[PDB]
RNA sequence: CGAAGGUGUGCUGUGAGGCAUGCUGGAGGUAUCAGAAGUGCGAAUGCUGACAUAAGUAACGAUAAAGCGGGUGAAAAGCCCGCUCGCCGGAAGACCAAGGGUUCCUGUCCAACGUUAAUCGGGGCAGGGUGAGUCGACCCCUAAGGCGAGGCCGAAAGGCGUAGUCGAUGGGAAACAGGUUAAUAUUCCUGUACUUGGUGUUACUGCGAAGGGGGGACGGAGAAGGCUAUGUUGGCCGGGCGACGGUUGUCCCGGUUUAAGCGUGUAGGCUGGUUUUCCAGGCAAAUCCGGAAAAUCAAGGCUGAGGCGUGAUGACGAGGCACUACGGUGCUGAAGCAACAAAUGCCCUGCUUCCAGGAAAAGCCUCUAAGCAUCAGGUAACAUCAAAUCGUACCCCAAACCG
RNA sequence: AGGACCGAACCGACUAAUGUCGAAAAAUUAGCGGAUGACUUGUGGCUGGGGGUGAAAGGCCAAUCAAACCGGGAGAUAGCU
RNA sequence: UAAGGUGAUAUGAACCGUUAUAACCGGCGAUUUCCGAAUGGGGAAACCCAGUGUGUUUCGACACACUAUCAUUAACUGAAUCCAUAGGUUAAUGAGGCGAACCGGGGGAACUGAAACAUCUAAGUACCCCGAGGAAAAGAAAUCAACCGAGAUUCCCCCAGUAGCGGCGAGCGAACGGGGAGCAGCCCAGAGCCUGAAUCAGUGUGUGUGUUAGUGGAAGCGUCUGGAAAGGCGCGCGAUACAGGGUGACAGCCCCGUACACAAAAAUGCACAUGCUGUGAGCUCGAUGAGUAGGGCGGGACACGUGGUAUCCUGUCUGAAUA
């Protein structure tokens, strides 16, 4: 889940990176919140999810 | 144990001179 | 019986606050030896 | 431009409570936690946007943290900051 | 541990 | 769920 | 099949010591001969820790004071409830600022803390609690004073100081009443208001500064008048007529409260207005300020507590009624006036006097230079938008601040 | 009108007693002086150690003053215990 | 590298991975809030308030960048007077702050010793300030020596508690010369001939070595005591590995290691060869450092306290010759 994304257009990234902030990021974060997510692995992995998108955007915009 | 912080100043009642 | 200590904290600040030490190079120094000696307060912080 | 990723950090979770309780079923008022800024505008905006909701105007307030004493040492909480909101006359959550 | 804030909250004589 | 440590002998009544 | 260390015993040397061993101990010790010393403690009013003594003695922190019943509990003089008694009442009440920093509220626990016990607590643990366009901070302005580009001076560090920029203990726009939480409210809800800016529409119009002028803008003491807060009495409304004599009566008890804003403009105070012409004054200019002339009327203008209407056929309201996890919740709700007294508070930064002669700057009003005048901008009305951020718990003559 | 008079708040401390391992490293109780002024007080500034300030006592300068406090020269020196 | 992992107090819950992108280690990158030289202004440090320029959902409002001071350079503007200068604006370069000691320089005590104390000592010590480096400073004789000779500076051992200085008191204390470590000499004050001509500094390439992850790494069993043996007893093997650490008592042969032999995609310091850039070889002639040397006055440094006092430095007033 890291050179999957690498040869996708900038276009495609900010989008991907809209609907992992968007969902699975804030509904998980209400989720577990409310007590009504067991699962909380997701919360990470999700995490870094965004963090790996933001390096590839950077290393494509400008530099 | 501990060394009091404060020293009573007395004062010499008797002159004894 | 009125005591040496009456706290104020605009007082303290602007004597002996941080600003204050950076301002000459005495102060400075003081806060030059007391990160030496690894003082986890440097001055005191409001 | 990132207002749409700020919206969608500046909320961080609803707050439980029985003064939480009788304010929705009275005021018809929700209160959240928000980023330690989470400027007024910023609640609204958010509210409106993820909760599809109306908003009529938003109340904030920071707490302190409280101080403990766990085993042999002594700790603080972090201080958080929380938005009392009223919606309209149309409710959904 | 350090509070920063002493702001004033003067309410109405 | 807060893990607790062994406190010294004369601890609180827990 | 038991080292060091610890603790006894028995032998041994003129001595400091040595040897063997019982029990505890649990894994290190070291012959002989040489080598080097942080090499030997009873004292130094020696240093550190531990433990005695006085001694179960003094004391238990204002001589404002307690008594009883019930409840909870293993246990009640101290906690809760109830009925009496006593204390403060210009405070020992209710508010803040400063300073503390969760001590606030609920649940739970009694080890330590509380000069005693403790079920209790400002104690322990957990949870909850601080809601603002109008309060304050922030922000605009400045005092003492601080810093200080250049600059002057000084062996170096650095000192002083201009332009500037900071600095509230001061000046500057705006909200009141009622209700509600176990804990917040002028912040939440109901009702009724107000202030400053952006944008847009319509009708007019010259706008335009760190520059000019006005204003802001100020002492002490003294006296009277007009008031209000508030109080007392009468009336009115609701209830009572009463365990020891009397009490339907000029008798007893309780209530009789209502804001900001908006409109009116008063008691009082201040000042003469209006028009025209001119002037090297206000570091340039000026329709503004100042000054000089005339004509005209005798009034105008500014300020101003309180009162009165609306706010409000609303709210509040004694009491009554229905249920109580028996703490409290819900419903209903009459009268709500007048007179007298009266402030240290308001009119009043007023007035009258006195010598010691009593801040500054901005906000605001007003006049113009440069510049633009088909623009821009300003005025008036309406609509819409915005008013962010931070403090908001609790103590605050005290058990929470300094001792 | 008054460095006027009597007297609370407020400021000060003349006398006595209590208290001296105290409630308190100067207080309490009962009296006492000033109390419109050379008054008192809040907040914020300025003056720094052979210096400051002083209606002047060698007073005060963080419970310490005939030379504050902290660090350094420093293990000063001690014909003394 | 890998069959284990998600740091610790500190278990749990929910999961990843097991033949390769789980985790871990190393190189090179990205992100890097706010305060702090803090640098847009201010400020009680982690806070408040802005201006300009770039692009965008309801005008609403947002995102990014820039905006300190000083020194030098260049451009454009620009007074009191024509010119001009001062001044102002803009752009680029450099500095700012911190850090234990060592180094150089500017200031500079007292206690103490002298059995008092003032010259003197303590001592150019403590301390304060300034500047730079990995070292710094000094350094190629207007030096010594003795008329015999050596040839930059620096450091160590002698000379030597010697000669001297000194209320000739307390104390201070060399040099010449000798033995060692290490050695390196140059340039400008100027013209001509010849002009990459050696040596240097900065940027590429290649070899070697080293650092930043790592890999393999020999050889023991049976009985006795015992909670457990690595111990006792008996018999074996390894050693270019009995250095250490761990393992239920003391292990060369159980484990990690150790001697030894290897390892680098990428970044790096060092020594060489090969390119580019910039100053620059060699010969002839000439020149060869003036308010200076020296002197008067007052001080300081040289062991040397003004003494018969040479030599050096300096505040003040003077002042040559130049081969």
């Amino acid at each position: 889940m890291k050179a999957k994304e690498l040869r996708e257009k900038s276009v495609e990234e900010l989008n991907t990176e809209l609907l992992n902030l968007l969902r699975e990021q804030f509904n998980l974060r209400m989720q577990a919140a409310s007590g009504q997510l067991q699962q909380s692995h997701l919360l990470k992995q999700v995490r870094r999810d965004v963090a790996r998108v933001k390096t590839l955007l950077n290393e494509k915009a400008g530099a | 144990n501990n060394r009091p912080v404060y020293i009573p100043r007395p004062r010499p009642p008797h002159p004894r001179l | 019986m009125k005591r040496t200590f009456q706290p104020s904290v605009l007082k303290r600040n602007r004597s002996h606050g941080f600003r204050a030490r950076m301002a000459t190079k005495n102060g400075r120094q003081v806060l030059a030896r007391r990160r030496a000696k690894g003082r986890a307060r440097l001055t005191v912080s409001k | 431009m990132i207002r749409e990723e700020r919206l969608l950090k500046v909320l961080r979770a609803p707050h439980v409570s029985e003064k939480a309780s009788t304010a929705m079923e009275k005021s018809n008022t929700i209160v959240l936690k928000v980023a330690k800024d989470a400027t007024k505008a910023e609640i609204k905006a958010a509210v409106q946007k993820l909760f599809e909701v109306e908003v009529e105007v938003v109340n904030t307030l920071v707490v302190k943290g409280k101080v403990k004493r766990h085993g042999q040492r002594i700790g603080r909480r972090s201080d958080w900051k929380k938005a009392y909101v009223t919606l309209k006359e149309g409710q959904n959550l």
